[PDB]
This record gives structure tokens, C-alpha cells and sequence, in this order.
């Protein structure tokens, strides 16, 4: 999972 | 302030390839020349100018079989369906051409760009 | 010998996204307590092994219909089906218990690993 | 597009  | 998980898209395409190998929810045929290949009209679609067009016309949308043009070649279909599935083009010295006239005719802008580049190195 | 296109997947699923937008092809209805959210059952499989599990059932592939257990919140389920069709989860302290609770239903086990950690770390 |  990541900040997009 | 979504959060994002990287692989979602990926795993999506590749259950929708698993199913489409054991011919799960398929709802169309697509004949080419003798040669006849099951898939799901929402990726054809999602991947295609041209089955775009088909599926929301009112009358084809309902349509459970599509003929192509005579002129289209199965081998470069198949490869080209395969793309659509999984991400990868097998391209080949023996197959660009006709994988270049398929995609576009099918419409699949990325593919063609790919073709014409490869064609202009050699 | 294949060659990739990087962004293909993702661009498959803005595609599909954009499909359910405009209810195109759409072929489901998920019943949550009175609200209704249509879908296309192949990405409802790719994305939940509850659907997945439905949609291969002989009887329950042919329903147009499907309504969850009493206790799944419409929002909760809201954000996991926007999810399923962007890869992004829109998970917030007023949501994440209903989020973890229908993710863990829907059988959507990335979500419910994402959650723990999230809950873990207040 | 990319070597897988
Ligand atoms: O090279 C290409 C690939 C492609 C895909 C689609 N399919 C869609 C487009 C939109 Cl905006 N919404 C939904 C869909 Cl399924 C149309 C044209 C082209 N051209
Ligand atoms: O967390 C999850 C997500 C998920 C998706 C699916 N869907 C498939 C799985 C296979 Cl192997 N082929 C095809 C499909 Cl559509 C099943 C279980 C789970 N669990
Ligand atoms: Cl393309
Ligand atoms: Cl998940």
C-alpha cells in the first residue's frame, strides 16, 4: 500500500 | 486521502485471465475466419476502439457472436487477445505485421505504436 | 519473449471503472440492507472470494440479484466496491471497523491486512 | 513497455  | 495498493490492477487482470481460461461468465465468440475465441465483452471493450464501439451500440451490444473482417489473420487475434488478458505482446519478426494490421484494426493505439517502432529499427 | 506494457492493467481497470460509471454491461445488482449498487459479476469474482465462490455456483452464476447478510454496512460495502474497480480504499477512523468487518465477509484479504495494521497502530 |  502507498500515498498515490 | 486514499490509500493505494500497488498490485490491485495486476491480480484483477490476472483472475479475469484465469477465468477466461476456464471459460467462467464468457459471453461472446469472436469468429476469425474458422477460428473462434471465447472472452468477456467489458475487457474486449476496456482494451478496444473497436469492441468499445460494438458493445454499446444498442442492437450489437446483445450480440453473442461477432464475425470479424475476412481479411483478419486467427494467429495475430490470438496474440492480440492474449495481450488484452495479461499485459504481454508477443511480438515476433514472423508476426508484427500482422500483429500491427489486427491491432488497427482493433483499435489498440498502444500496440500500434509499438509495431510501427520495432518495424522502423529493422 | 514477450514484450510488457507497463501501464495496461491500470488502464484496463479505469476502462471498466468507466463502464460501471455510465452502467454499461453492468449484469448485478448487490442488495446492502435498502441501498443497491450495480456491477459487472467478472470483476465482483476477480476482486472477492465471496463472489467468487457465488458467481461459480450453477444456480447463483444465473441471478441477476444478490443481497447480503443483514449486518454488512452499505457504506462500508461502498468503499470496497469503489476499491475493487481503482485500487484505491478510502479508509478513515470513522470507517475502518465497517471497512475490516465487510472486507473479512467479502473475503478481500489484502484490504483486511491493510486494516489490522491500521488498527494495530492506534 | 518493458522486458518482463
Ligand atoms: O487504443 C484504444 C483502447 C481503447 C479502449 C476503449 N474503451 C473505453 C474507453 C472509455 Cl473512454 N471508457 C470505457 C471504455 Cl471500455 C475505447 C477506445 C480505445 N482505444
Ligand atoms: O482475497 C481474495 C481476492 C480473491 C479473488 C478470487 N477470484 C479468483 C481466484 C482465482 Cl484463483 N481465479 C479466478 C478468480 Cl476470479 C478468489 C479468492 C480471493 N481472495
Ligand atoms: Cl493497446
Ligand atoms: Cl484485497
Amino acid at each position: 500500500w502507498v500515498i498515490p | 486521502s486514499c490509500i493505494q495498493f500497488t498490485r490491485h490492477a495486476s491480480d484483477v487482470l490476472l483472475n479475469l485471465n484465469r477465468l477466461r481460461s476456464r471459460d467462467i461468465l464468457t459471453d461472446v465468440v469472436i469468429v476469425v475466419s474458422r477460428e473462434q475465441f471465447r472472452a468477456h465483452k467489458t475487457v474486449l471493450m476496456a482494451c478496444s476502439g473497436l469492441f468499445y464501439s460494438i458493445f454499446t451500440d444498442q442492437l450489437k451490444c446483445n450480440l453473442s457472436v461477432i464475425n470479424l473482417d475476412p481479411e483478419i489473420n486467427p494467429e495475430g487475434f490470438c496474440i492480440l487477445l492474449d495481450f488484452m488478458y495479461t499485459s504481454r505482446l508477443n511480438l515476433r519478426e514472423g508476426n508484427i505485421m500482422a500483429v500491427m494490421a489486427t491491432a488497427m484494426y482493433l483499435q489498440m493505439e498502444h500496440v500500434v505504436d509499438t509495431c510501427r517502432k520495432f518495424i522502423k529499427a529493422s
